[PDB]
């Protein structure tokens, strides 16, 4: 198919893997533990 | 040409003659990756009202996604250490889930329907299973290729057409998602192209020309389902594959 | 016993009483956007419609400039 | 270009056969729906959305074979 | 845990078939 | 009655306020991430998880 | 000129001019002009993809009519359960001291 | 705002990154091999024209 | 041109094979309806609308086939 | 002439769909038999549904049959 | 040159028959899902991931055939 | 170049064999669903047999796809 | 020898049609395997090697079919 | 001549389609075998030779399919 075979392969793959490493570091260090802080806080007020 | 919606156009531009710096430059694909990153950033940064415990109505969505992917990867790899592979099993979800809702917006563009990126991501996850399996379990990694207690005179056949299914796994996982997103978008654009030329003939067709419009509305209702289900099926197969690679059956 | 008592009153004494340091609003051109749409009781899903309209407008401008 | 346009019509004819999959498919889903309601009439509001979901997901595979015929007729 | 010809029980047998079809 | 004497903004208590009054929360979350346990023990029984399935 | 238009349309123009609007003389004074400019200059071509836009408008109408209050009720019930248990457990435990 | 927590993301995910570098390199060579075909040797937006050479154009 | 037209007749012939899916399927639905009434007769009034719904939705994928057949006849 | 020969070829092709009716009518009558044999008291209720299913599956076959006749004559 | 495009479109028409192997596939999976939920109402939250898994992991084999069709049509 | 056009017909015809593969994966997971629903305590016992049977059935659908790729690329 | 060289590839394409029988067959064998172990958990060690026996014995047909395909494609 | 030498290879490509009969037949035989052994364990010594007897001539019908391909492939 003509449209998914251009010269832009390295473009696609470069910004894609930059976004993957970005979201991986970003999710893992920032956004998943900001939910888990809510979890441990709710359970800590619940246990008291 | 109903497939012109996937054209990649360069916007901001950069070139040289010393070094090929044309790899990185802001492009339609690249701009929509920036948009995906800013949406995923927006779903967690300004969602949380002033770091409140109670977790306002927006945060219930990103609560439920978290919980339905924790309770999914606990029921697949489920061993001594399942949580060490949980950020990857979540960030493989959210990219595909957001990049298949952004693509539903009418004048927009499917990141997921580029086979060269998704097949590359699938081959990355497959080699990262084989290397991890070899590192963790030595030469006995190949014990994955014999199923169970089997009769020995038919074991090498059941090894050959087990390994063939083992490296079909490299491209199948990506090409499933690519085929679903590409076929859905191409279906919607072709039916829109047919109902447009249906409604430009004689004025009796704009009367009772509501039923093909309703059929296109029904297909758009179907297309969110076929877009979210694939985002879930990616994250269930690359949990099962880490079960095979980490734990030998 | 004491294990609950020197937990709970020691937790409670610096719990800020009247919801102090409220900071109900600010001025940064998005905190006013966060208060009207995203904070506590407003919470409505109209920013999805704003965002969808943004991509519709942007993609239509690009499609008109390139192909039409 | 008469040969390729004659081949377009034959290709649109061949790409009609895949609809029989959906034609048997929707029926197997609704047949299981009927045989599940008759065994237990209390589980209707739990089971019937899954029947509608299976209807949609098989009708998608039907339309994926219809769209190839619509390409080969005109596009 | 196979037993071929009452010998030492072989490891998993999987590498030898791949080695046979590799040299072809 | 010093517990009721300090009033109760639980509907608007900040997690930064709990981190400030308890560094034990921050240390428990940090070690719980380092070892890898994304599960929260005893959360699911009194609080519904609201997974889709 | 009509029966009730001189008050209803007046309140419509006032509500169109109630949010920091210096165009209170005519609310549609600049809008009805720019509509004519966009129509006559052919700025929006009716397209193949425009029918897809219209179906997306109808989809958003169906969502905002049906799925939005259902999700509002679901989120409000879960919010009530969170705040209720989180308040009542701490209250009934702190009252026993 | 957000407190960064030092989660281990390198002593867990190294073969994914090694595989990423390998697929990056292999797709680089695949792109260079595909950018010189008969169909795409006269598409003027390829990075050959920005450095030196011009128009083989013998097919 | 005869070569295009004859192939259009052939494609119209080929297309109608997919209607056997609907022909088997409508009958599978009604057969499950029959086997469901015979287990519990008090559920017939509930189940029969979904049986005629399954008839309609399975006739749909046969009439798409028939539509492609007529478009390869009179267009 | 090639077109009249292609008419007879396509008329031959379009009769394949009659096997759909030829199997499905039997599945309906089979469920009819297995329903009467399990419960004889429901026969007069069930039998018009079997007649209706026979008629509708006959119509689905007859669509292929009339496309075959249109390729024959018209 | 007409022969290449002609046989190209014929092969692209032929390579959509495999979707009838996916319509029936999704059908049998959701049919077993319905019959399994109906005969045991407390198994839904255990059998539903296997249902979605079997659904898409069976379609994939029809979508491979559709990609062979797309590489014929447009490549 | 009749062969360059006739390899495409072969690549089209050789893709029909996935018809068996899709129905096959369906029958395997259908029996798995029925087996879990009848006996709720058998999932962790019999689920690797289901994954095994799926892997074998796909590979024996995949033979047709690799023959199609050899015809289309070799 | 362009006609015979084309008929090589056409015959190699039409050869693997019968290979779908093995894909259905492995599935029917393992389907009865799951269905049998589901009734009796204690019959596994007898039935499972018999199941892999039936697997290979049904696999032999599809392998012979693929063998005739490679004979027509490579000689 | 090339016209019959092509037809040899095309007929050999045709004649492997009948192998799906054996590929499903061995499956139904061993499927009922597995169902019978799992249903009644102690009847295995009587039941198993009947399954081998059915497999023998079902695989022989597969060889009957395959021998016409061998006959037309080499003259």
């Amino acid at each position: 198919m003509p449209q998914l075979v251009p010269f832009y392969f390295m473009n696609q793959l470069t910004y894609g893997f930059l976004l993957m490493i970005t979201l991986l570091i970003l999710f893992s260090q920032f956004f998943l533990p900001m939910i888990l802080r809510l979890y441990v806080s709710r359970l800590f007020i619940s246990k008291l | 040409s109903p497939l012109d919606q996937f054209e990649i156009r360069t916007l901001f531009g950069l070139q040289s003659s010393f070094i090929d710096l044309s790899c990185l430059n802001l492009t339609t694909f690249s701009l929509y990756t920036i948009i995906v990153l800013l949406v995923i950033t927006s779903l967690y940064t300004l969602t949380n009202n002033n770091n409140k415990i109670i977790g306002s109505r927006w945060l219930i969505s990103q609560e439920a996604i978290y919980d339905t992917i924790m309770n999914m990867t606990k029921g697949q790899i489920g061993g001594k250490n399942w949580g060490l592979y949980f950020p990857m099993i979540f960030t493989l979800f959210m990219f595909i889930f957001i990049a298949n809702l952004i693509s539903m917006i009418p004048y927009s563009f499917a990141l997921s329907a580029h086979l060269v990126f998704i097949i590359s991501l699938s081959i990355v996850i497959w080699l990262g299973n084989t290397i991890l399996g070899l590192y963790k379990h030595g030469w006995v990694f190949f014990s994955l290729f014999v199923p169970a207690g089997t009769p020995l005179p038919l074991v090498p056949l059941l090894v050959i057409i087990e390994t063939l299914s083992y490296f079909a796994r490299a491209i199948s996982l990506g090409l499933r998602l690519g085929s679903n997103i590409l076929a859905g978008h191409l279906l919607m654009v072709i039916l829109a192209g047919l109902t447009f030329n249906f409604m430009l003939i004689n004025l009796f067709t704009l009367v009772f020309g509501f039923v093909p419009l309703a059929m296109i509305l029904a297909i758009m209702m179907l297309e969110f389902a076929i877009g979210i289900i694939q985002g879930y099926v990616w994250a269930i197969l690359t949990a099962s594959y880490l079960k095979d690679a980490v734990y030998l059956h | 016993p004491n294990a609950k008592r020197i937990a709970n009153v020691v937790h409670f004494y610096k719990s800020l009483p009247q919801g102090p340091a409220p900071a109900i609003k600010a001025n940064t051109r998005l905190a006013r956007y966060k208060a009207k749409y995203f904070d506590g009781d407003n919470a409505s899903g109209k920013p999805l419609w704003h965002f969808a309209l943004g991509i519709i407008a942007f993609g239509y401008s690009m499609e008109y400039y390139f192909h039409l | 270009m008469q040969l390729v346009l004659a081949a377009k019509y034959i290709g649109a004819g061949i790409s009609t056969i895949g609809l029989l999959g959906a034609g048997i498919g929707i029926a197997i889903v609704f047949a299981a729906l009927i045989n599940g309601v008759s065994r237990n009439p209390s589980i209707k509001d739990t089971v019937f959305p899954m029947a509608i979901l299976g209807f949609a997901l098989s009708e998608a595979t039907g339309l994926f074979c219809l769209m190839v015929s619509f390409l080969l007729l005109f596009g | 845990y196979h037993f071929m010809g009452k010998a030492i029980p072989p490891h998993q047998l999987a590498i030898g078939t791949l080695g046979l079809l590799g040299l072809l | 009655l010093d517990n009721i004497q300090s009033a109760r903004p639980f509907d608007e208590l900040t997690v930064d306020d709990l981190t400030k009054i308890k560094p034990e929360i921050d240390a428990k979350v940090e070690e719980m991430v380092k070892k890898g346990k994304w599960d929260v023990p005893g959360y699911k029984d009194r609080f519904g998880n609201l997974n889709v399935m | 000129k009509q029966t009730d238009p001189k008050a209803k349309a007046n309140s419509i123009i006032n509500a169109i001019p109630g949010n920091n609007i210096l165009t209170k003389t005519g609310v549609l004074g600049t809008s009805a002009a720019a509509v004519i400019y966009a129509i006559s200059n052919e700025l929006y071509v009716i397209n193949d993809e425009s029918i897809l836009l219209l179906t997306f408008l109808g989809f958003t109408g169906l969502v905002a009519k049906y799925l939005a209050p259902a999700y509002k009720d679901f989120a409000d019930a879960r919010m009530k359960k969170v705040s209720d248990v989180l308040n009542a457990s701490r209250n009934k435990h702190v009252e026993a001291v | 705002m957000l407190k960064r927590f030092p989660t281990p993301i390198l002593k867990v995910y190294w073969p994914f990154f090694v595989a990423g570098a390998a697929v990056y390199y292999g797709m680089s060579k695949a792109a260079d091999l595909s950018s010189n075909t008969k169909e795409f040797i006269n598409d003027p937006r390829n990075p050959r024209f920005a450095k030196g050479g011009k128009f083989v154009e013998v097919d």
